[PDB]
């Protein structure tokens, strides 16, 4: 569904794309981890930011 | 190096004694002493990370 919609979005908006699966395998949540004492996003949300 | 507590871990012990005696009602009062950034930030962080 989403790849067909992405091909449509690319064609109308005239951009090229490179698709890659998220390494984490997660959709994305804010996790403190506490290693850096600060919250960070994982999943696809982290990759975008 | 020093044999001294940190501001953060002193705040951690503050919450530990609150947990044992079930003191969950908070109030932070601080001044412009150069450690107020770190004192309340550590306390705020632990509040959001527990059930």
């Amino acid at each position: 569904f989403c790849i067909d919609l992405l091909i449509k979005l690319a064609r109308t908006m005239n951009f090229t794309y490179e698709v890659h699966l998220v390494a984490d395998g997660k959709f994305g949540t804010q996790e403190r981890v506490n290693n850096s004492n600060k919250k960070e996003w994982n999943g696809m949300m982290g990759e975008l930011l | 190096f020093q044999f001294g507590p940190s501001i953060e871990q002193q705040a951690s012990v503050m919450l530990n004694i609150m947990e044992e005696y079930d003191w969950y009602i908070f109030s932070i009062v601080t001044t412009y002493f150069p450690g107020y950034q770190d004192f309340v930030n550590k306390i705020r962080s632990t509040i959001e990370n527990s059930f």
